[PDB]
């Protein structure tokens, strides 16, 4: 087949370095216009760098001086060496081949996270159903790093009505997300509701029972 | 520098509809335009290049048109697998590889007003130094919704974050959570916490509130 | 008198990949009149002074001419890189001469697009200085031979500018004359 396989993404501190690799199959890296294109969380596409068959290299103004593109013809592999990384460089990085500037072949992407935060498990707080016929309850999964966190309800038995929201990055550098579920208000007295939170990077597993605030 | 714009930023359509997305160039660029389709978490897919040339393997219902400053991507009969974000790209541009900002096409359905819930901070979180107040907007359509936080009727700006789900597979609605974060000391300085929601399905804005320290 | 009229004011210019070279010798030229003309948007001299041009004596004079985009004129200079400098027309680092260019939108653009002007998009290696490649072999961008058939990873090496008068200036055609002196 024809494909571009990327690797090397991971966690880096601001100022740090990281080298991505893109192993090609079905095209010859050294005889093509090969590029890196990135996409920050929730944003559009940003071209980063290109290398020509003849060796010329170019960079987006936002990375010039910090990034260097290169290739190994013997391994048919494209590289991006990223130095003095910054939080705004956090993004999914794609390698791609262009023909007359149209990118027809793309890699699958490798995620790069630049943060000064340290690995930290979440605190899980109840979002308790109101005391005042559908009721909403949930779990607030707060102050964790890095992504991802997984949330289930009643160990997977409760799926209908569940909304687990995308994580948000707080000013502190830590992530927070909410998971909510709507249920019949008549079931608040009879059915137990437990949200199961798993944060593999910290090996944290939390089960939080969510009940109406007592009175 | 030539600026690429795309109109509309958001489009709602149904299967079978005819869809036209426009891409604009601040100066004439002849037929130097490509179009891409991207689905969440996937690499973009080349649809069109040279403004009107269909990429091989792309269904015939995709077509491109235009030359100069005004370009159009048309999907003759929308199919379920076409709900996605679409990007134009200026070819041979200076600086290189300028992308348009994208047009997201989502599934049209009838207007559905949100169910609104407000959650006070848990006692456990308050033990630590901060209070998270959460407002939930559940199962609404269209995506456009405004959440205004009020604290003793002072409108709050700069201390809240939002996140939104992708539109649900069964009922094509959205859900949105907004979180207001305060220090414990600031939280205890006020009584009435309110979430005011504006939406097309609501005749007038709906307010959900609680009084701090009350069952 | 030296025949600059038939280089600068020629009706048609060459494509940059097939750039034209005119040898100028055994004639008298007023180089100062060229510099004094207001028609040129680019008049950049390397290793010489434009004002003191007329005083000088040259072994050999070459006038190369072609058409490129406005945004590519900056590549016609020593030490530059890009699709033009790399794969179409390359000046040496030690160039002594002058690069003259002017906008030719009124002459070389056409409603509906003028596709007579081409440039080489694909080449395995960079050109040597003053090298001229006019092959039209199918470019093999992968490991499978093309055998003269365009297809996936098998590309015609030349592309057309397709100049239209409504183009932004960076996409408009520019006529270029390169005067190189053995001196
Ligand atoms: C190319 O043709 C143009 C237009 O005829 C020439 O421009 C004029 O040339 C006359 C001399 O015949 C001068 O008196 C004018 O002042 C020129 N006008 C401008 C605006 O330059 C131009 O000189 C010709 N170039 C060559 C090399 O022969």
């Amino acid at each position: 087949q024809v494909q571009l396989v990327e690797s090397g993404g991971g966690l880096v501190q601001p100022g740090g370095s990281l080298r991505l690799s893109c192993a090609a199959s079905g095209l010859t890296v050294s005889s093509n216009y090969m590029s890196w294109v990135r996409q920050a969380p929730g944003k559009g596409l940003e071209w980063v760098s290109v290398i020509y068959s003849g060796g010329s290299t170019y960079y987006a103004d936002s990375v010039k001086g910090r990034f260097t593109i290169s290739r190994d013809d013997s391994k048919n592999t494209l590289y991006l060496q990223m130095n003095s990384l910054r939080a705004e460089d956090t993004a999914v990085y794609y390698c791609a081949r262009d023909v007359a500037d149209a990118f027809d072949i793309w890699g699958q992407g490798t995620m790069v996270t630049v943060s000064s935060a340290s690995t930290k498990g979440p605190s899980v707080f109840p979002l308790a159903p109101s005391s005042k016929g559908t009721a909403a309850l949930g779990c607030l999964v707060k102050d964790y790093f890095p992504e991802p966190v997984t949330v289930s309800w009643n160990s997977g038995a409760l799926t209908s009505g569940v909304h687990t929201f995308p994580a948000v990055l707080q000013s502190s550098g830590l992530y927070s997300l909410s998971s909510v579920v709507t249920v019949p208000s008549s079931s608040l007295g009879t059915q137990t509701y437990i949200c199961n939170v798993n944060h593999k990077p910290s090996n944290t597993k939390v089960d939080k029972k969510v009940e109406p605030k007592s009175c | 520098d030539i600026v690429m714009t795309q109109s509309p930023s958001f489009l709602s359509a149904s299967v079978g509809d005819r869809v036209t997305i426009t891409c604009r160039a601040s100066q004439g660029i002849s037929s130097y335009l490509a179009w891409y389709q991207q689905k969440p978490g996937k690499a973009p897919k080349l649809l069109i290049y040279a403004a009107s040339t269909l990429q091989s393997g792309v269904p015939s219902r995709f077509s491109g048109s235009g030359s100069g400053t005004e370009f159009t991507l048309t999907i003759s009969s929308l199919q379920p697998e076409d709900f996605a974000t679409y990007y134009c790209q200026q070819l041979n541009s200076y600086p290189p590889f300028t992308f348009g900002p994208g047009t997201k096409v989502d599934i049209k359905r009838t207007v559905a007003a949100p169910s609104v819930f407000i959650f006070p901070p848990s006692d456990e979180q308050l033990k630590s130094g901060t209070a998270s107040v959460v407002c939930l907007l559940n199962n609404f359509y269209p995506r456009e919704a405004k959440v205004q936080w009020k604290v003793d009727n002072a409108l709050q700006s700069g201390n809240s974050q939002e996140s939104v789900t992708e539109q649900d597979s069964k009922d094509s609605t959205y859900s949105l959570s907004s979180t207001l974060t305060l220090s414990k000391a600031d939280y205890e300085k006020h009584k009435v916490y309110a979430c005011e929601v504006t939406h097309q399905g609501l005749r007038s804005p709906v307010t959900k509130s609680f009084n701090r320290g009350e069952c | 008198l030296c025949p600059f009229g038939e280089v600068f004011n020629a009706t048609r210019f060459a494509s940059v990949y097939a750039w034209n070279r005119k040898r100028i010798s055994n004639c008298v030229a007023d180089y100062s009149v060229l510099y004094n003309s207001a028609s040129f948007s680019t008049f950049k001299c390397y290793g010489v002074s434009p004002t003191k041009l007329n005083d000088l004596c040259f072994t050999n004079v070459y006038a190369d001419s072609f058409v490129i985009r406005g945004d590519e004129v900056r590549q016609i200079a020593p030490g530059q890189t890009g699709k033009i400098a790399d794969y179409n027309y390359k000046l040496p680092d030690d160039f002594t001469g002058c690069v003259i260019a002017w906008n030719s939108n009124n002459l070389d653009s056409k409603v509906g697009g003028n596709y007579n002007y081409l440039y080489r998009l694909f080449r395995k290696s960079n050109l040597k200085p003053f090298e001229r490649d006019i092959s039209t072999e199918i470019y093999q961008a992968g490991s499978t031979p093309c055998n003269g058939v365009e297809g996936f990873n098998c590309y015609f090496p030349l592309q057309s500018y397709g100049f239209q008068p409504t183009n932004g200036v960076g996409y408009q055609p520019y006529r270029v004359v390169v005067l190189s002196f053995e001196l």
